[PDB]
RNA sequence: CCGAACCGACUAAUGUUGAAAAAUUAGCGGAUGACUUGUGGCUGGGGGUGAAAGGCCAAUCAAACCGGGAGAUAGCUGGUUCUCCCCGAAAGCUAUUUAGGUAGCGCCUCGUGAAUUCAUCUCCGGGGGUAGAGCACUGUUUCGGCAAGGGGGUCAUCCCGACUUACCAACCCGAUGCAAACUGCGAAUACCGGAGAAUGUUAUCACGGGAGACACACGGCGGGUGCUAACGUCCGUCGUGAAGAGGGAAACAACCCAGACCGCCAGCUAAGGUCCCAAAGUCAUGGUUAAGUGGGAAACGAUGUGGGAAGGCCCAGACAGCGUCGAGUCGGCCUGCGCGGAAGAUGUAACG
RNA sequence: CGGGUAAGUUCCGACCUGCACGAAUGGCGUAAUGAUGGCCAGGCUGUCUCCACCCGAGACUCAGUGAAAUUGAACUCGCUGU
RNA sequence: UAACGGAGGAGCACGAAGGUUGGCUAAUCCUGGUCGGACAUCAGGAGGUUAGUGCAAUGGCAUAAGCCAGCUUGACUGCGAG
RNA sequence: AGGUACUCCGGGGAUAACAGGCUGAUACCGCCCAAGAGUUCAUAUCGACGGCGGUGUUUGGCACCUCGAUGUCGGCUCAUCACAUCCUGGGGCUGAAGUAGGUCCCAAGGGUAUGGCUGUUCGCCAUUUAAAGUGGUACGCGAGCUGGGUUUAGAACGUCGUGAGACAGUUCGGUCCCUAUCUGCCGUGGGCGCUGGAGAACUGAGGGGGGCUGCUCCUAGUACGAGAGGACCGGAGUGGACGC
């Protein structure tokens, strides 16, 4: 489950989420999966579609995500009332928009890497598409 | 019979065939294989 | 519970008070600042706080000068 | 001690605009005693009396009743009576033993006075650090390269050290992201100032007479909070309701169109509509859908069906069927409309 | 834990881990007494299984007398929605 | 420009830590050097403010507002266009 | 500086407790992916890590309706609807030999315990049943009954407090009103209509009631099975509960 070490402050606004993304190219790998939805991925889901992502290429080639969950969300306790200050931080997400590379993998054959994206992507609450490197 | 929102081909003999409004799925090897949409 | 938080002072109404070209009387404020985000040029003064004054009448200048692209503001006598 | 009179009042039913403002009926306790009863007397209201329940003191008791101070006070609730004409708010800021009160200011009205005073647009002069962007800085982040060093080991071991890494690797170099409290960049708008025309019943400013108001609501946009929950809550800004009727959205303050001086059995339009209820096209031309989809919903599933650009294989005989057979075949991509996913309580009931 | 019951959050007897008993704002016992609180049994039964019939007083009809609370105005239906 | 929104501070200090004149320039690291070590003082180099600011944070600061020294009391009184 | 449950007045649905509403985090019920478990085998049956919905049933959030009053928990009486079905009916798959089960689909016609304890709802227990369903109806039902519990005034214990007093701690005691105008519903008449009047017998648009099930026997100790055990389909009899 990844998470910043440290951060200069606990808690952060909630914000909004337009625009299309930055990082939109494969650029360390072969492969890549691609958002093609815009959402919030929570660090449990960046690992479940990890998991599923390794045991599928039988952990050969090699794996880089490309997204980082570095924003905490906050929640109110069960039963209590609206005021008394901002909730307790509780899980931390990454901002998705469309056009993201998430995944990519490197050193495995084509169909195996569609594959083992599409496992990972059932564990995901965006679209995705398949995307491979191009030359310029 | 499985009743599913996915149904899908679990075999090579596996067949999709939509029979009034329904997706199902027929098997002549397997009866497990049986399966309709809903 | 409850929090630690629920601080501020209050607001300064710094900034801008004459802008490019407005006419001005001597003494008159030019911008309220803390520190030197602006600097004295011609016939403006600085006090002790960094207000930036009138020193003549005039019509107010914004410029950008020196080695360390600055920006002065000055009175054009009118 | 048992049990009538007599004194009580434990249970139940009735009664509850009663026969009764505490009873009746059937049962119940005491019944020679700290008993019960007649007549008369005494104690007086912060006072009496009390085998003590704040009980009782004339159907009244945590301070009786009557009269007076007296029209106590009531920042609270209610109510406030004839007509027409003109204008027309606010539900904010600051302060308050203040928060549903009040005061000054803002906003309304009436009057007087004074400037091309004010607004819109065009042009000119300005500051900016938001949106976006970026990653030198502050932090955070991943991969690779280099590697001080560190650690784990093989010897050596007095001091040395010699190697090696499951190794960890800071720094620096290259590549990838993220930020309300990051900025070597940086808009649109908004705002301040100047100039010019046209338009506007001076629309601006000052002073003076009179206020009301300081519970706001929903909708759009930019946000904090909450669960990017609430017809939630708290700001900014615009609109409407409030204080605004008419037409539309079945019905529907706050949405859409639009601002009702009065009369008309005239005409043109807006939003929204034109098969019948119900005013107006069963209009014209070309397509799509077969689900009553239209007229409720997701991940996801599928030879539904329309369109488009490529590709593989194929009369040197493909694809399916069983060497035969003789004309197409296969599966990706993008895209239009539909299908499943789809269970709720009085009655169809998710086109009025 | 034991007892009682086919079955017992109550009851009785114990144990002591007394949240938070305790010695005249008394401790522990106690025959007798109590319209006092809890529990068990015999008798008894319309309390109940499960109600039936009957006798009276009302209710109902006729004659006489003759109220009440309430009440913006009513030509005062169902459903689903708003 | 609000919230029982997100984060930190003050209720002082200083006759010099004020005035002025003259002068000066940081952190960190590397190399060599008695005791001396990761870190003391010395020398050179790299670096270029990554330091400093009586105390939070922000905006500033090299002409320094940062560091050192001499002389000093303008930490003056009355006023004040705007 | 405190207490008031001995209490009192003026106000507020500007503001809480009940029920409604909005919401759906939580809850409950579906579904998607498939790590694995299942000798082998992901999908008979379970389904980790994660993903998407539905309901309005829980715990909550809000404070929109009611403070010139919308009576509470439980029981009793009487119900009515939904279906996410407890029984009975129909079916697919099974790691379904049979008997008996598991799981999913269809199905709302009818049916769906009595007792001990406790105020209980619930729950545990005893003994039944084909089964002892889950929810909505102001957590259905007090102008229908009860009043054991909660929640006035009396009293006491533990505890807190110097004290008055206090405690969703405990304990004993403690007033439940209404003659029905309207709607609705159960019954029962009067008026007029239906085209001359009258006495009868009808047709049947439409509406309502009813719809449950056990056990034994035969088929047959047959099919099935190594045995143990033991049917479908079909037929006969006799009961429980309910109704006339
Ligand atoms: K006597
Ligand atoms: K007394
Ligand atoms: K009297
Ligand atoms: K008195
Ligand atoms: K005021
Ligand atoms: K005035
Ligand atoms: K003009
Ligand atoms: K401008
Ligand atoms: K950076
Ligand atoms: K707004
Ligand atoms: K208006
Ligand atoms: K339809
Ligand atoms: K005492
Ligand atoms: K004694
Ligand atoms: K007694
Ligand atoms: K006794
Ligand atoms: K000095
Ligand atoms: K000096
Ligand atoms: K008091
Ligand atoms: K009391
Ligand atoms: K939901
Ligand atoms: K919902
Ligand atoms: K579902
Ligand atoms: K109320
Ligand atoms: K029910
Ligand atoms: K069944
Ligand atoms: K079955
Ligand atoms: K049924
Ligand atoms: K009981
Ligand atoms: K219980
Ligand atoms: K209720
Ligand atoms: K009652
Ligand atoms: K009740
Ligand atoms: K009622
Ligand atoms: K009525
Ligand atoms: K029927
Ligand atoms: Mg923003
Ligand atoms: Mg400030
Ligand atoms: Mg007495
Ligand atoms: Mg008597
Ligand atoms: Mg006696
Ligand atoms: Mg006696
Ligand atoms: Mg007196
Ligand atoms: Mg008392
Ligand atoms: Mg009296
Ligand atoms: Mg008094
Ligand atoms: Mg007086
Ligand atoms: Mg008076
Ligand atoms: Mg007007
Ligand atoms: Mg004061
Ligand atoms: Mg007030
Ligand atoms: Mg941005
Ligand atoms: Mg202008
Ligand atoms: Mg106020
Ligand atoms: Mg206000
Ligand atoms: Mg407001
Ligand atoms: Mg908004
Ligand atoms: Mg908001
Ligand atoms: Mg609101
Ligand atoms: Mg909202
Ligand atoms: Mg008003
Ligand atoms: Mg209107
Ligand atoms: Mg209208
Ligand atoms: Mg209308
Ligand atoms: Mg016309
Ligand atoms: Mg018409
Ligand atoms: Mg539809
Ligand atoms: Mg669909
Ligand atoms: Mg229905
Ligand atoms: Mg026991
Ligand atoms: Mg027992
Ligand atoms: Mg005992
Ligand atoms: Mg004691
Ligand atoms: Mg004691
Ligand atoms: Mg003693
Ligand atoms: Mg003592
Ligand atoms: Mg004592
Ligand atoms: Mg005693
Ligand atoms: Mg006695
Ligand atoms: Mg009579
Ligand atoms: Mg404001
Ligand atoms: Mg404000
Ligand atoms: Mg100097
Ligand atoms: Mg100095
Ligand atoms: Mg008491
Ligand atoms: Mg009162
Ligand atoms: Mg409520
Ligand atoms: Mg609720
Ligand atoms: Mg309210
Ligand atoms: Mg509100
Ligand atoms: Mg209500
Ligand atoms: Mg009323
Ligand atoms: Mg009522
Ligand atoms: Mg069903
Ligand atoms: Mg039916
Ligand atoms: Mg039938
Ligand atoms: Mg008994
Ligand atoms: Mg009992
Ligand atoms: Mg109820
Ligand atoms: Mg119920
Ligand atoms: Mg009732
Ligand atoms: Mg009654
Ligand atoms: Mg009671
Ligand atoms: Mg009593
Ligand atoms: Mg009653
Ligand atoms: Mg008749
Ligand atoms: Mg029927
Ligand atoms: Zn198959």
């Amino acid at each position: 489950m990844l998470q910043p070490k440290r951060t200069k402050f606990r808690k952060m606004h909630k914000g909004r989420n337009r625009g299309l993304a930055q990082g939109t190219d494969v650029s360390f790998g072969s492969f890549g999966l691609k958002a093609v939805g815009r959402g919030r991925l929570t660090a449990r889901q960046i690992e479940a579609a990890r998991r599923a992502m390794t045991r599928a290429v039988k952990r050969q080639g090699k794996i880089w995500i490309r997204v980082f969950p570095d924003k905490p969300i906050t929640e109110k306790p069960l039963a209590v009332r609206m005021g008394k200050g901002k909730g307790n931080v509780e899980y931390w997400v990454a901002l998705i928009q469309p056009g993201k590379v998430l995944y990519e993998m490197d050193g495995v054959p084509e169909e195996l890497a569609r594959e083992a994206f599409k496992l990972a992507a059932a564990k995901l609450p965006i679209k995705t598409t398949f995307v491979t490197k191009t030359v310029m | 019979m499985k009743v599913r929102a996915s149904v899908k081909k679990l075999c090579r003999n596996c067949k999709i065939v939509k029979r009034d409004g329904v997706i199902r799925v027929i098997c002549s090897a397997e009866p497990k294989h049986k399966q309709r949409q809903g | 519970g409850s929090t630690r938080n629920g601080r501020d002072s209050e607001a300064k109404r710094l900034g801008v008070k004459r802008f490019g070209g407005e006419s001005v009387l001597a003494g008159s404020i030019i911008v309220r600042q803390r520190g030197t985000k602006f600097h004295a040029g011609a016939n403006v003064g600085c006090g002790r706080d960094h207000t930036l004054f009138a020193k003549a009448d005039g019509k107010v200048k914004f410029e950008v000068k020196g080695p360390k692209n600055r920006k002065f503001i000055s009175i054009e006598a009118e």
